[PDB]
């Protein structure tokens, strides 16, 4: 009965396309960077862990 | 989605925000 006002853009072709890198990636690549960095400091960016 | 001209003129088709049991006017899902 009432519309959510996402319809009426849909209806009107205003769309939003969705972003190419998932939450769990995001989260992936944040848990990826806080492990190296706890473990082995700062060598990480440098070289290897 | 394409390859380049030069490699293939083979195509795939993605219909945007369209579940594919109400596709028409292989085939997988996305979100
Ligand atoms: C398409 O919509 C129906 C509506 O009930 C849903 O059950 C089905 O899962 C949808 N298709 C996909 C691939 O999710």
């Amino acid at each position: 009965a009432a519309r959510d006002l996402i319809c009426a853009q849909k209806f009107n072709g205003l769309t939003v396309l969705p972003p190419l890198l998932t939450d769990e990636m995001i989260a992936q690549y944040t848990s990826a960077l806080l492990a190296g960095t706890i473990t082995s400091g700062w060598t990480f960016g440098a070289g290897a862990a | 989605i394409t390859p380049g001209t030069n490699t293939s003129n083979q195509v795939a088709v993605l219909y945007q925000g369209v579940n594919c049991t109400e596709v028409p006017v292989n085939v997988f899902q996305t979100r």
